[PDB]
DNA sequence: TGCATCCGTGAGTAAAG
DNA sequence: TATAATGGGAGCTGTCACGGATGCA
């Protein structure tokens, strides 16, 4: 494989004559192909947190539970979803919608979600009083499909509703292979707290897991097609 | 065909954990660590080449490395792996040899 | 069933050297 | 025993005729 391009096929996965392997590859026989020394390893780690968010009764589509892409509300109007604690704002933008935590010494005292549809109307570490705006949430907004919302407890109040959701999702973060690195994990597999990834020559670059997640090798340096 | 900087390491590091592995294997079994050597290559080479070494107290014919396989074979299986680590160490001492072959040629034509 | 073609093998005795 | 080193050089020639095995059409 040239430098820095990725497999468009998976590791374990079989293969047929001709099916091209890579975007200057194509596999001469059939068969298991096979990862040669993958260079970066992209690691899921998985987040099980609770998060909260006020909507109008009205705009709401009341369910149990949300699956990723699926609508959550539909407003007429532009609506600012407020703060209902003071603190520092720690702001946590994931691939598309993001979390806010508020920390008032510097313990959190809210933590919100904001799906697609709301911007957010605040910068990392600004400081905001009870009742200003948050985010803006214009027309529909809808769960991102990084993140899954397990359970759903809802609470009315007024005009609104406050929803405290039981939210499910993963987080990606790169870890670069040297030549001097093997990697010890297969590909899916889960790790744990303190698991080895990669071993390398002395222990201070070693990979282990901070925490549990699901491990994911690209870029190999070749295929080997079996 | 020639190696790549990582193939090179790879297989230098499997050599070097095959033969910790023996070491263990004789540690576990009390065995002899040679014989052990002997028995996990005559498996990786096949029964082509099976041959009474000189240093071994036992003459090495199939019949006695199929009892050591099979005393092997019966280990639990935290002990079982390093069998299955010397095999592949003695693959990769192979695979090393081979690809290195070329070098011997260009130092030796200058002799 | 017949030819061209290739490979191997042998090419004097005694003397001195 | 530790930079890295990764596929070779020399042919060498004025017969000759036969016999027998191989190779093509």
């Amino acid at each position: 494989l040239p430098p820095g391009v990725d497999a468009l096929v998976k590791d374990g996965e079989e293969v047929v004559k001709g099916q091209e392997l890579a975007p200057g590859v194509v596999s001469r026989l059939d068969g298991v192909a096979l990862y040669r020394f993958p260079r970066r390893v992209r690691v899921e780690y998985v987040k099980k947190e609770r998060a909260g968010l006020r909507l109008p009764l009205a705009a709401w589509v009341e369910k149990e539970a949300y699956k990723p892409g699926e609508i959550l509300a539909e407003l007429p109007e532009p609506y600012l979803f407020r703060a209902e604690e003071e603190g520092v704002v720690e702001l946590k933008e994931l691939e598309e919608g993001a979390f806010l935590v508020l920390r008032r010494e510097d313990e959190p005292v809210a933590t919100y979600f904001l799906p697609v549809g709301m911007t957010p109307l605040v910068v990392h570490g600004e400081i905001v009083e009870k009742g200003q705006p948050l985010a803006e949430a214009k027309g529909l907004l809808r769960m991102p499909r990084q993140v899954r919302a397990a359970q759903v407890e809802a609470e009315e109040e007024g005009e609104t509703v406050y929803l405290t959701l039981f939210l499910e999702w993963t987080e990606p973060k790169d870890y670069r292979v040297q030549p001097h690195m093997n990697v010890v994990v297969p590909e899916g597999a889960r790790v744990e707290a303190g698991d080895k990834i990669v071993a390398a020559i002395d222990p201070e670059e070693e990979v282990i897991a901070e925490a549990e997640g699901v491990v994911h090798l690209h870029e190999p340096a070749s295929i080997l097609v079996v | 065909p020639l190696l790549t900087l990582e193939e090179e390491v790879e297989l230098a590091r499997k050599v070097e954990e095959g033969m910790e592995a023996i070491k263990k294997l004789s540690e576990i079994t009390g065995l002899d660590p040679d014989l052990i050597r002997e028995v996990v290559r005559a498996k990786i080479l096949g029964s082509a080449r099976v041959r009474h070494i000189p240093g071994l107290k036992e003459t090495l014919d199939p019949k006695t490395v199929e009892e050591i396989d099979q005393k092997l074979k019966s280990l639990p299986k935290e002990h079982k792996r390093y069998l299955h680590i010397a095999r592949e160490g003695e693959a990769a001492r192979q695979h090393l040899i081979e690809a290195n072959l070329r070098l011997v040629v260009s130092i030796a034509k200058k002799y």
